[PDB]
């Protein structure tokens, strides 16, 4: 109709009046020229100035897409196709065809939904859902143009084909196969080369657990993708999608069909994917050199907890973590340290996961498939790997609660996250290798719920000693009771009846900028004080091995990053021995 | 005729007048403003205002609920044409409820009150309001406002309309399941279930474990020879004496009163005097509080007997199941984390998965009673320990999660 | 409706011929239908070198010349056919529906397209993710491990009857002939399976190598069915 070219004009004329855009598109399309990978067709329209442009036609485009973006989609191919003559010998019959794609940014307005907000009351709008993506389907190509030629005619011939997903507006479908004779009768011979397929997948949308209230089901919503947005995307994703919510089918309209229970499918028609200083650097390097910062930056970590200055710093150097190494033989040495807690279950260790778990930038949550090795099957029947905490954990954090209560087979296979930093999957017909570069921290409960402070966790809490060998600290904690200390400590609590975002980035930046290495310094030390506790044969928390000295290397190295020093000094190996002496006694 | 029906409501809206206010308009006035299309009416000021529309709703409301919601919308796009959809019908009443045993074959179509306890609640639905229909023969297009489509065309062939999707518009429907409280149902009897159905505004008010008030139509539909399903269209949900309130005001102020209700409990045992208040106090329970954090205290009172049997320990149990209002008495060996807590089970008559609650889902807000503790599995235990420390139940069953609290 | 293309397949048809005829080994691929010929071989090879070298040689000569080898990439479906009908015709019921030889093509080499300073982009070993849906009916070549074959499976390719009313010899309940639409009486259809068109047919599955995987991804697989010799 004439309402149809009527838009598509106005989207020129928005195109032309804010040649930003046009612009960007000729770049593509030398960039494009030039390669003769491509570029995709897909421009991203500022939503406030196509409000500013024609009030109208954005209301159209956000309240009626089906009358409004196939226009624009059209005018947009147009200007595409006509800014250049395309003068490919053969590209310009095949690659030239494809119709460009639109998206949108700017302010929403009111259609900023989750899946639960998203309701009937918004079919047939274009709107943007936050939310996780659960699983994606399998990608299969869709045919969008058929080129055939009839070799009795000596002309080629074409067809095109429409579907209610791909068209916004509800045009007569075309259920037709691929024509074997057309209007002439003849039969017609296929030309694949010259046909247009496009790639489909659908994925689902849920809502983010972190707004979702109890005693609810969660919600979810489908969401297709086509093209360029195919494959952009893996399970567990955290995304912000724009798209036009639409129904599909009937809810049994057609012969009786008279059942109250069934209703309108729905799904949303995706077009925008979104996947989820000096001067702070400079004070950060400044308050380094002070003397007290360690012990400020200690007190700073764990407000919530009284003493315990020892696990607070011994937090903050696994944090800053050592520096791994790489050799002429191939191998690779571990730089990342493990801390574990032990004691009474409420005593103040559920408190400090807390802590370390709100502030930790990548610390993800366990308790007893965190073994990334378990397939989860799509709809269709194929299967896909979920990632585990542990692998997603890499250059992170891992913070485990009641670490006693977990499996055998986890055991076995953090032993080898733990050691080699590494995850070796073997399974009936899926093999691979995967990096667990994470640190560890993790609380355990004795049976007996109090702890015999006579005796190690060995006996308490009865785990492995090869397990228990991976960590590098540990620190047993138990409600000792001082009657004035806790009294002083809980009166906080009958209350009740350097800050942390500068802190985040010293933690940032001294573990990106700062790679210490040894110094002849530490050497000595080391070596020293690693005889010493060998010759010690006083009963201890664990014997001294190697490990201990890895541990030793890493918490100077550690020591040093928090000093921010890009080679180790004396005291950083002194309070390394330091700290190894408190946590064996 | 019914125009007069329509001009009975009108005056029923604009001009009704109580507390020298127009209560009515003014509170669709704002429900405009809030932009709710949505009028809470009061039975109780419907039958003093006229009686012969209330018989014609009592006795045959089928076309009269129609013209209440035809009527309220009019009215409602009056106002709002004066200050600068269709509006949905909300019932509040007061009149005597009905049990749910003694719901018949005489009912039928009849708009009845009742009360009860949600034990499962239905995913949402998109149900059809509002449709444009095309030809796929000839492309002509009209517009259909249970309903069905023409079999022939307005101008084709059988069946030749199809659906316009993007000139159409849809409702959002819930379905629930109701059942009488377990504390009226005599022993030697399982509660007898029933089915409810709301839309629009009224879905989501309630979670499995809620007590309700009803305010709806008994009818039937189709899914044993002709036993066709009974459900409910849910109209309005809501959810002492004056001299009882003297009366319990005395008993408070009694010097005594403490050692009265420590003999109270189970006069018919001597001594025990100790449990006896310490099972005052659970009946009592404690007093809520949230933390800052968002956190909330268990106020629940949980006490174990573990001493030497015959010692009146399971009698104590079964008088607090008579003497608390909401009571549910159970054996560890008869029970399971399945049925003590929530889970996930398919409802066949709308051929849907249902979360349905469990015992102590049932036992929200009250006391549950359960003897033989130590032989119950470790499983059951382990949420148990949710249900008692957290007050929520965590579900993970087939391929869906979920939390539900439960304040027992 | 009707479009045009810049493809000739008159001209492809000729270049076919020409050189089938004149492309030198005699001529080889003369040479190879002679020996089918004399019924010494089941199957046709047709090497997408040959006909590249060939185009080479036309181009230095000056002489027309069409990018055949790109052609018969790009429509290989169609080009299978035309080779097989160009063989029936110059090899020392319909045709199609007696034939009993099979015929394939054989990629381009790297190095001859670099010789001939030209870029082999569908001979190139791409991984089965790479292939989006613009290959859809384009010769490729896939690099990777196969990782399940199915044993040989009857695959008929033109169902055969006989009519007794007629004895004509049909091929796809009623008889079709000529004699049986003139008759009033039509005599029903039994199914020949001796004189049906068995194909050795098998069901392959190939997979990317751990090499190929993206980082986190599980390897994807692509069907391969393999007909005749
Ligand atoms: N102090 C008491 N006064 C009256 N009856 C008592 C008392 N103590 C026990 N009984 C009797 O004991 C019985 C309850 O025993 P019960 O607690 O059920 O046994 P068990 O402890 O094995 O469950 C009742 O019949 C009750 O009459
Ligand atoms: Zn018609
Ligand atoms: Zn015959």
């Amino acid at each position: 109709d004439a309402v149809f070219g009527d838009r598509v004009r106005r989207f020129q004329e928005f195109l032309d009046t804010f040649t930003s855009y046009r612009d960007s598109v000729r770049s593509i399309q030398v960039y494009n020229s030039n390669n003769a990978n491509i570029l995709p067709h897909r421009i991203i329209i500022s939503l406030d100035d196509l409000r500013e442009f024609d009030r109208s036609f954005w209301s159209g485009i956000l309240v009626e897409p089906a009358y409004f973006i196939p226009p624009a989609e059209k005018a947009l191919t147009d200007l595409a196709d006509s800014m250049d003559d395309v003068p490919h010998p053969n590209a310009s019959a095949v690659s030239s065809r494809h119709p460009w794609k639109l998206s949108f940014k700017g302010s929403f307005g009111a259609h900023a939904l989750s899946p639960r907000t998203l309701t009937a009351q918004h079919l047939n709008k274009l709107v943007s859902v936050e939310g996780i993506v659960t699983k994606t389907s399998l990608v299969r190509p869709k045919l969008i143009r058929s080129v055939h030629y009839a070799a009795k005619t000596g002309r080629f011939h074409y067809r095109d084909y429409t579907d209610a997903t791909t068209t916004l507006t509800t045009r007569i479908p075309t259920p037709a196969i691929y024509p074997t004779e057309d209007t002439e009768g003849n039969k017609l011979t296929t030309e694949y080369g010259y046909s247009t397929f496009i790639d489909h997948q659908r994925i689902t949308v849920q809502e983010m657990p972190e707004m979702a209230p109890a005693g609810q089901l969660p919600r979810s919503i489908d969401v297709i993708l086509d093209d360029d947005l195919v494959d952009k995307t893996k399970p567990g994703d955290r995304v912000n999608v724009v798209g036009v919510f639409k129904s599909l089918g009937a809810g049994g309209m057609n012969q009786s069909n008279s059942n109250t229970l069934i209703g309108f499918k729905t799904l949303i028609l995706g077009n925008t994917v979104y996947p989820l200083t000096d001067f702070d650097i400079r004070n950060i390097n400044k308050l380094s050199k002070k003397k007290d910062i360690f012990d400020i930056l200690s007190q700073s970590l764990a407000p919530s907890i009284y003493g315990h200055d020892h696990i607070k710093k011994a937090i903050l150097l696994m944090l800053m973590g050592g520096v791994e190494k790489n050799l002429e033989n191939g191998s690779h040495l571990r730089g990342d340290i493990n801390i574990l807690m032990v004691g009474d279950p409420s005593t103040a260790k559920s408190q400090l996961l807390r802590f370390v778990l709100n502030t930790a930038s990548l610390a993800i949550a366990t308790t007893g498939g965190l073994t990334a090795a378990v397939t989860t099957d799509r709809e269709t029947g194929e299967r896909r790997l979920e990632a585990g905490a542990m692998v997603l954990a890499d250059r992170g954090v891992v913070c485990i609660d009641e670490f006693d209560k977990m499996t055998d087979v986890d055991r076995v296979a953090i032993h080898e996250v733990m050691e080699q930093q590494t995850v070796t999957i073997a399974k009936a017909g899926i093999h691979t290798t995967l990096n667990a570069r994470c640190s560890v921290i993790a609380a355990a409960n004795p049976v007996f719920g109090q702890y015999d402070v006579n005796r190690d966790p060995h006996q308490n809490i009865a785990l492995p000693d090869s397990l228990l060998s991976r960590f590098d600290l540990l620190f047993v904690v138990t409600d000792d009771i001082n009657e004035i200390r806790d009294r002083s400590i809980s009166e906080h609590v009958l209350r009740t009846h350097v800050t942390i975002p500068f802190l985040r980035k010293y933690v940032q930046y001294a573990k990106e900028r700062v790679i210490p290495q040894l110094t002849q310094e530490a050497i000595n030390v080391i070596v020293k004080n690693y005889t010493d506790l060998r010759n010690d044969d006083n009963t201890k928390k664990s014997p001294i091995t190697a490990r201990t000295l890895e541990t030793l290397i890493r918490l100077a190295t550690a020591h040093a990053k928090v000093r921010l020093s890009k080679t180790v000094n004396k005291v950083d190996a002194k309070v390394a021995a330091n700290l190894l002496r408190f946590a064996l006694l | 005729d019914n125009t007069e029906i329509i001009k009975s409501f009108k005056n029923f809206i604009l001009e009704f007048r109580l507390d020298s206010q127009f209560i009515y308009r003014d509170q669709l006035r704002n429900n405009i403003l809030v932009k709710n299309y949505s009028l809470t009416v009061n039975m109780e000021h419907l039958i003093g205002y006229n009686e012969d529309i209330y018989k014609k709703l009592s006795d045959e409301p089928s076309d009269i609920i129609p013209l209440f919601e035809t009527a309220i919308t009019q009215v409602a796009k009056r106002i709002s044409i004066l200050s600068r959809p269709t509006f949905q019908l909300i019932l509040n009443s007061n009149a005597n409820q009905i049990p749910l045993r003694d719901l018949d074959s005489e009912h039928v179509s009849k708009i009845v009150r009742l009360s009860g306890i949600i034990i499962s609640t239905s995913v949402l639905s998109s149900r059809a309001t509002y449709l444009s229909i095309m030809c796929r023969n000839c492309r002509h297009t009209t517009s259909i406002t249970t309903v069905s489509l023409p079999r022939s065309c307005l101008s084709c062939g059988p069946d030749p309309y199809i659906i316009i999707h993007e000139s159409s518009k849809f409702i959002d429907q819930q379905f629930l399941k109701l059942q009488e409280i377990p504390e009226l149902v005599p022993v030697g009897e399982m509660p007898r279930n029933l089915t409810m159905t709301c839309d629009r505004y009224l879905t989501n008010k309630v979670i499995p474990g809620t007590r309700v008030t009803i305010v709806g139509i008994y009818s039937i539909y189709n899914s044993g020879v002709a036993i066709r399903t009974p459900y409910i269209k849910i109209l309005g949900i809501q959810s002492f004496t004056e001299e009882e309130e003297e009366e319990f005001l005395q008993l408070s102020r009694n010097p005594k009163l403490y050692e009265i209700l420590t003999n109270s409990i189970a006069p018919s045992i001597f001594g025990n005097e100790d449990i006896k208040k310490a099972i005052v106090c659970l009946l009592m329970g404690g007093s809520k509080k949230i933390l800052p954090d968002g956190m909330r205290l268990r106020g629940d009172i949980n006490v174990l007997l573990l001493g030497d049997p015959g010692t009146a320990k399971s009698q104590l149990l079964k008088f607090v199941e008579k003497v608390s209002p909401i009571a549910v008495y159970t054996s560890g060996k008869g029970s399971s984390a399945a049925g003590l807590t929530a889970s996930v089970q398919r409802d066949p008559m709308t051929r849907e998965f249902y979360l349905e609650g469990g015992a102590m889902v049932l036992a929200d807000g009250g006391v549950v009673c359960i003897d033989e503790f130590d032989k119950m599995r470790d499983e059951d235990r382990v949420a148990i320990h949710e249900a008692m420390e957290q007050q929520t139940i965590s579900i993970a069953k087939a391929g869906i999660t979920t939390v539900l609290n439960s304040r027992t | 409706p009707s479009i045009q293309l810049p493809v000739d397949y008159n001209n492809l048809f000729n270049e076919i011929t020409d050189f089938l005829v004149t492309f030198k080994q005699g001529p080889k691929y003369m040479a190879m239908l002679q020996k089918v010929a004399n019924r010494e071989l089941n199957s046709v090879i047709i090497d997408l070198d040959d006909i590249l070298q060939y185009q080479n040689e036309k181009f230095l000569q000056g002489t027309q010349a069409d990018d055949l080898v790109s052609a018969i990439q790009q429509n290989a479906n169609h080009f299978t056919e035309l080779f097989c009908r160009a063989i029936d015709n110059n090899m020392p019921f319909p045709p199609n529906l007696t034939r009993r030889y099979f015929l394939y093509f054989k990629p381009l080499s790297q190095n001859c397209a670099r010789r001939y300073r030209k870029k082999a982009i569908s001979s190139k070993p791409l991984s089965v993710r790479q292939i989006k849906g613009d290959f859809l009916g384009q010769l490729i070549t896939v690099r990777g491990i196969i990782t399940r074959v199915s044993d040989v499976k009857p695959a008929v390719e033109v169902i055969a009857y006989t009519c007794d009313q007629c004895g004509y010899e049909v091929f796809q309940s009623e008889c079709t002939s000529e004699e049986c639409s003139q008759n009033q009486t039509k005599g029903q259809l039994f199914m020949s399976t001796r004189a049906s068109k068995f194909s050795a047919f098998q069901e392959c599955k190939i997979q990317e190598l751990s090499q190929q995987v993206p980082v986190g991804h599980i390897p994807r697989s692509l069907n391969i069915h393999v007909n005749g010799t």
